């Protein structure tokens, strides 16, 4: 099917009507999106059939047809765009000052925008367009509303 | 059966809609991959 760069939405005919689960970005052949989103299951492109190649729970990231491509970083100080795919909604590039997740095992940038679930997989932009990493694992605050990690894999 | 549909190209958009505050927050992550705030 279609292996055009770009960003993609994951769909499912299994609830009522056509249902969005998630978001994913394809990139040299290789799609990428959160475990979360898929469970690891096989994906369908036009008459094509995506296998998992890679993935990892703890991470929250799987790769299709091919390793982990994405590898670019958040420099720590500039701003970023999420480009959020929200269910039925057009794709729209939202810009922010990513905050910090601060763990035992070192710091992460976080994302603090707040949209639907089947949001995850939207992907988080350098200023070169660059994917530093993928919208939809995070944490719920105080006021009930969501700050994701900026989560980024390995490329080997 | 998940299938997958193209919804644009990955590029920055120059005067972009800016909102979202940068909070500074600790946080565990566990065997799950699910992230919980450490207060
Ligand atoms: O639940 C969410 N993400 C998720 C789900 C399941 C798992 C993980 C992350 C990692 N381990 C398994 C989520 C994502 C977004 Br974009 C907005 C959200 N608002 C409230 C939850 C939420």
């Amino acid at each position: 099917g279609e292996t055009t760069d770009g960003v993609y939405r994951v769909m499912t005919r299994r609830l009522l009507g056509s249902t969005q689960v998630g978001v994913g970005v394809m990139q040299e052949g290789v799609f990428h999106t959160m475990w979360h989103v898929t469970k690891g299951a096989a994906l369908r492109s036009g008459e094509g059939r995506l296998d998992p190649y890679w993935g990892d729970v703890k991470q929250d990231l799987v790769s299709y047809c091919g390793p982990w491509k994405l590898d670019a970083a958040w420099d720590g100080l500039s701003e970023v765009q999420l480009l959020a795919v929200p269910p039925g909604e057009r794709a729209k590039n939202i810009q922010t000052l990513p905050g910090i997740f601060k763990t035992k095992d070192g710091d992460i940038g976080a994302v603090a925008l707040d949209y639907p679930a089947g949001t995850s997989g939207s992907p988080i932009l350098d200023k070169c367009g660059r994917v530093i990493g993928l919208y939809g694992n995070g944490v719920v605050i105080k006021n009930g509303s969501y700050v994701s990690a900026i989560t980024q894999g390995k490329r080997e | 059966d998940m299938y997958i549909e193209r919804a644009g190209d990955i590029t920055w958009e120059k005067d972009a809609e800016v909102t979202g505050n940068s909070p500074r927050l600790d946080v565990a992550l566990d065997e799950s991959g699910d992230f919980s705030l450490v207060e």
